[PDB]
């Protein structure tokens, strides 16, 4: 603040606190896997090549 | 104002001032000394534009 002169209304010594709010935004992707690579990712049969 | 011209030219920067208010949408005249001052040079000139 300042000083004022004479005759003026003068300020007041004053404070101001003031919040701030975290804002969400969540992402995502879907992907796909067939019965196929999945009976086959795990699974062996007569080790041929 | 009639006086000489150093004494009328400080009485020009010291009191010949209007005094007008920004807060209402007409021009009232504004209450004393609370906002700065309104200097015209038209009041020193006489004359209009």
């Amino acid at each position: 603040r300042v000083a004022s002169g004479a005759g003026l209304p003068t300020s007041r010594q004053t404070t101001i606190m003031v919040t701030k709010y975290s804002e969400k935004s969540p992402i995502t992707i879907p992907f796909e896997l067939s019965a196929a690579c999945l009976t086959y990712l795990r699974e062996t049969f007569e080790g041929t090549i | 104002a009639n006086k000489t011209l150093f004494k009328t030219i400080d009485e020009y920067l010291l009191r010949a001032k209007d005094c007008i208010r920004g807060d209402t949408d007409t021009q009232y005249v504004c209450v004393e000394g609370t906002e700065q001052l309104i200097e015209n040079p038209c009041r020193l000139t006489q004359e209009a534009l």
